[PDB]
């Protein structure tokens, strides 16, 4: 999986509350949490399907 | 908003939330048929909701109405941050009553330590998670553009300027983005970024709306 899934969940400086989903290697699972709506980084998705694709949730 | 209290009910009768299954983002009412947002709270279906007051208890006179139009500036800048605004043309014209009323732009742009009323459902806790369902107010002035600056070195563009307090502690946070900071009955401020929430020398970042001004007439003028 790319290495990017292995960072964790960044919100950002933005004040949205936008669910998003990430690829949590300690607990191998695809994940929600809290982005504000600027500056992602790559282990941030917009659906848990999109998410298991990317970062290998087998 | 952290630091702050539950609005008095119908005071902030301007103030709406942009939702997408969840409430995600609020908005200002300008005008019977547009919504002024932060370009970050962009998503390409959104329905708006008025006269709320608790998010998670249906009222009375609450109007849910989807976006016809949803409109980013073009020059929305996803790393700086520069020109973070939206317009929303509404599928229908809202009801103006006591609960849902529009808010006026700017004739000038923001002065330092003017008092002004930032609103919203965003988080109130400066770390974890405490989301309110009523809507919070915060009584906050407009910093000096030095403060702002020295705040965020080389980061505030001239479409940028901060309210609050360097002390921390009362700050918009989460789930207010796009929602008003108003001064004296005039729409001055997109809530849009900070580093973190409420923390020392990092006050709030907003979006400059009198910049705009003439962006946003064109735009409605061209949309009806």
């Amino acid at each position: 999986r790319p290495d990017f899934c292995l960072e964790p969940p960044y919100t950002g400086p933005c004040k949205a509350r936008i669910i998003r989903y990430f690829y949590n290697a300690k607990a191998g699972l695809c994940q929600t949490f809290v982005y504000g709506g600027c500056r992602a980084k790559r282990n941030n998705f917009k659906s848990a399907e999109d998410c298991m694709r990317t970062c290998g949730g087998a | 908003i952290v630091g702050g209290y539950n609005c008095e009910e119908n005071s902030v009768p301007y103030q709406v939330s942009l939702n997408s299954g969840y409430h995600f983002c609020g908005g200002s009412l300008i005008n019977e048929q547009w919504v002024v947002s932060a370009g970050h709270c962009y998503k390409s279906r959104i329905q708006v909701r008025l006269g709320e007051h608790n998010i998670e208890v249906l009222e009375g006179n609450e109007q849910f109405i989807n976006a016809a139009k949803i409109i980013r500036h073009p020059q929305y800048d996803r790393k700086t941050l520069n020109n973070d605004i939206m317009l929303i043309k509404l599928s229908s014209r809202a009801v103006i009553n006591a609960h849902v009323s529009t808010i006026s732009l700017p004739t000038a742009p923001p002065a330092t330590g003017t008092k002004c009323l930032i609103s919203g459902w965003g988080n109130t806790a400066s770390s974890g998670a405490d989301y309110p369902d009523e809507l919070q107010c915060l009584d906050a002035p407009v910093l000096s553009q030095a403060k702002c600056e020295a705040s965020y070195p080389g980061k505030i563009t001239s479409n940028m300027f901060c309210v609050g307090f360097l002390e921390g502690g009362k700050d918009s946070c989460q789930r207010d983005s796009g929602g008003p900071v108003v001064c004296n009955g005039q729409l001055q401020g997109v809530v849009s970024w900070g580093d973190g929430c409420a923390q020392k020398n990092k006050p709030g970042v907003y979006t400059k709306v009198y910049n705009y001004v003439k962006w946003i007439k064109n735009t409605i003028a061209a949309n009806s």
